[PDB]
Protein backbone atom coordinates (compact mmCIF):
# COMPACT_ATOMS: atom_id res chain seq x y z
CA UNK A 1 0.00 0.00 0.00
CA UNK A 2 0.91 3.78 -0.33
CA UNK A 3 3.49 4.98 2.49
CA UNK A 4 2.18 7.68 4.69
CA UNK A 5 4.30 10.46 6.39
CA UNK A 6 3.57 10.26 10.13
CA UNK A 7 6.81 9.49 13.30
CA UNK A 8 3.33 8.57 15.75
CA UNK A 9 5.97 6.00 17.78
CA UNK A 10 8.91 4.45 19.23
CA UNK A 11 11.72 3.42 16.46
CA UNK A 12 10.83 0.01 16.65
CA UNK A 13 7.57 -0.06 14.94
CA UNK A 14 6.14 1.36 11.77
CA UNK A 15 2.41 2.07 11.19
CA UNK A 16 0.54 -0.97 9.97
CA UNK A 17 -2.85 -0.46 8.83
CA UNK A 18 -6.16 -1.57 10.02
CA UNK A 19 -8.13 -4.22 6.74
CA UNK A 20 -4.84 -5.45 6.04
CA UNK A 21 -3.52 -6.88 9.78
CA UNK A 22 -7.12 -8.00 9.84
CA UNK A 23 -6.93 -10.28 6.44
CA UNK A 24 -3.09 -11.55 6.91
CA UNK A 25 -3.41 -12.35 10.35
CA UNK A 26 -6.69 -14.21 10.01
CA UNK A 27 -5.41 -18.41 10.37
CA UNK A 28 -3.92 -16.79 13.45
CA UNK A 29 -7.28 -15.97 14.78
CA UNK A 30 -8.40 -19.15 13.92
CA UNK A 31 -6.00 -20.92 15.56
CA UNK A 32 -5.55 -18.38 18.75
CA UNK A 33 -9.43 -18.18 18.94
CA UNK A 34 -10.72 -22.26 18.73
CA UNK A 35 -8.19 -23.04 21.12
CA UNK A 36 -9.33 -20.75 24.14
CA UNK A 37 -13.32 -22.08 23.17
CA UNK A 38 -15.22 -19.15 21.84
CA UNK A 39 -16.34 -21.18 19.02
CA UNK A 40 -17.61 -24.74 18.65
CA UNK A 41 -16.20 -25.47 15.23
CA UNK A 42 -14.07 -23.21 12.20
CA UNK A 43 -16.86 -23.35 10.33
CA UNK A 44 -18.50 -21.19 12.78
CA UNK A 45 -15.42 -19.13 12.95
CA UNK A 46 -15.63 -18.45 9.14
CA UNK A 47 -18.92 -16.75 10.03
CA UNK A 48 -17.59 -14.99 13.25
CA UNK A 49 -14.38 -13.32 11.51
CA UNK A 50 -16.74 -12.29 8.56
CA UNK B 1 -13.43 -29.01 8.01
CA UNK B 2 -12.79 -32.72 6.49
CA UNK B 3 -10.14 -33.18 9.18
CA UNK B 4 -12.28 -32.03 11.91
CA UNK B 5 -15.25 -34.04 10.76
CA UNK B 6 -13.18 -37.14 11.31
CA UNK B 7 -12.42 -36.13 14.72
CA UNK B 8 -15.69 -35.11 15.70
CA UNK B 9 -17.25 -38.53 13.97
CA UNK B 10 -14.76 -40.18 15.68
CA UNK B 11 -15.42 -39.01 19.46
CA UNK B 12 -19.57 -39.44 18.44
CA UNK B 13 -18.58 -42.79 18.00
CA UNK B 14 -16.55 -43.51 20.73
CA UNK B 15 -18.72 -41.94 23.04
CA UNK B 16 -21.53 -44.46 22.31
CA UNK B 17 -21.70 -48.24 22.38
CA UNK B 18 -18.90 -49.93 20.84
CA UNK B 19 -20.81 -52.99 19.27
CA UNK B 20 -22.90 -49.72 18.04
CA UNK B 21 -19.82 -48.42 16.60
CA UNK B 22 -18.78 -51.35 14.95
CA UNK B 23 -22.05 -51.64 13.21
CA UNK B 24 -21.54 -47.65 12.29
CA UNK B 25 -18.07 -48.49 10.53
CA UNK B 26 -18.27 -51.27 9.10
CA UNK B 27 -22.07 -50.51 7.55
CA UNK B 28 -21.56 -47.44 5.65
CA UNK B 29 -17.76 -47.94 4.88
CA UNK B 30 -16.48 -45.91 7.68
CA UNK B 31 -12.49 -47.11 8.61
CA UNK B 32 -12.94 -50.04 5.85
CA UNK B 33 -12.12 -50.43 2.04
CA UNK B 34 -15.63 -51.53 1.02
CA UNK B 35 -19.49 -51.01 2.01
CA UNK B 36 -21.00 -53.69 3.03
CA UNK B 37 -23.99 -54.80 1.87
CA UNK B 38 -26.90 -56.12 4.36
CA UNK B 39 -26.34 -59.92 3.46
CA UNK B 40 -22.89 -59.12 4.23
CA UNK B 41 -23.31 -58.07 7.41
CA UNK B 42 -25.83 -60.85 7.87
CA UNK B 43 -23.11 -63.30 6.76
CA UNK B 44 -20.38 -61.86 9.37
CA UNK B 45 -22.54 -60.85 12.49
CA UNK B 46 -25.48 -62.48 12.93
CA UNK B 47 -28.65 -64.15 10.54
CA UNK B 48 -30.97 -62.49 11.56
CA UNK B 49 -31.29 -58.92 9.61
CA UNK B 50 -34.47 -57.19 10.96
CA UNK B 51 -32.37 -56.72 14.56
CA UNK B 52 -30.04 -54.73 12.18
CA UNK B 53 -32.41 -53.11 11.05
CA UNK B 54 -33.56 -52.15 14.59
CA UNK B 55 -29.71 -51.24 15.91
CA UNK B 56 -30.18 -48.41 12.97
CA UNK B 57 -32.93 -47.29 13.74
CA UNK B 58 -31.92 -46.86 17.50
CA UNK B 59 -29.23 -45.35 16.53
CA UNK B 60 -30.54 -43.12 14.81
CA UNK B 61 -33.23 -42.39 17.14
CA UNK B 62 -29.80 -41.39 19.41
CA UNK B 63 -28.32 -39.06 16.88
CA UNK B 64 -31.15 -37.48 16.86
CA UNK B 65 -30.50 -35.22 20.00
CA UNK B 66 -29.08 -32.07 19.77
CA UNK B 67 -27.20 -32.21 22.85
CA UNK B 68 -25.00 -34.86 21.34
CA UNK B 69 -24.29 -33.54 18.04
CA UNK B 70 -24.23 -29.25 18.97
CA UNK B 71 -20.65 -29.67 16.99
CA UNK B 72 -22.09 -31.28 13.79
CA UNK B 73 -25.04 -29.03 13.53
CA UNK B 74 -22.68 -26.14 12.22
CA UNK B 75 -21.26 -29.08 9.85
CA UNK B 76 -24.98 -29.03 8.37
CA UNK B 77 -24.30 -26.16 5.98
CA UNK B 78 -21.22 -27.95 4.13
Amino acid sequence: SVITVGPYLRLHQCGLPKKMALELFKPFIYGKLELRGLATTIKAAKKMVE
Amino acid sequence: TTESLRAATHDVLAGLTAREAKVLRMRFGIDMNTDYTLEEVGKQFDVTRERIRQIEAKALRKLRHPSRSEVLRSFLDD
